[PDB]
Formats: structure tokens, C-alpha cells, sequence
């Protein structure tokens, strides 16, 4: 039950594909 | 360059596919609007006999 101090707790915590065989196209 | 340019022409085709259509219906929904008034006008050979 003894309290943490803040320091420690502050320390603890398909798309690309779809226009590039269009632009090798047009 | 060429291969987007050649595309766009047939894309501004499209568009002029688009839009003829539409021109032509404005020509004809002119024509009603336009016919009404000749039916006013034609009683008015009549009104201004009287």
C-alpha cells in the first residue's frame, strides 16, 4: 500500500497499389 | 505527357458527348414555354377584332 512516485509512473507509461499500375498506364 | 493528353482528348469527347445532349434537351423544353405564348398571341386576333 505504499504510494509510486510520479517519476516513475510518467516513465512506465491495399492503397499504394491502386495508382501505380494506373500511372504506369497513363 | 502524351499518354495523359491522349487520354483527356478522349475524356474532353466524353464531354462534348455530354454536353450536346443537354443542349439539345434546353432546345426542346424552350418550345412549350414558347408555344404557350404563341396560343396568348393568337387570342389576341380575336381581342383586338372586337
Amino acid at each position: 500500500s505504499l504510494p509510486i512516485e510520479d517519476n516513475y509512473i510518467r516513465e512506465v507509461v491495399s492503397k499504394l497499389m491502386e495508382c501505380v499500375n494506373d500511372a504506369v498506364q497513363t | 505527357l502524351g499518354k495523359v493528353s491522349d487520354k483527356s482528348r478522349e475524356i474532353s469527347e466524353k464531354y462534348i458527348e455530354e454536353s450536346q445532349a443537354i443542349i439539345q434537351e434546353l432546345v426542346k423544353l424552350t418550345m412549350e414555354k414558347l408555344e404557350s405564348k404563341f396560343t396568348k398571341l393568337c387570342d389576341l386576333e380575336t381581342q383586338l377584332e372586337m
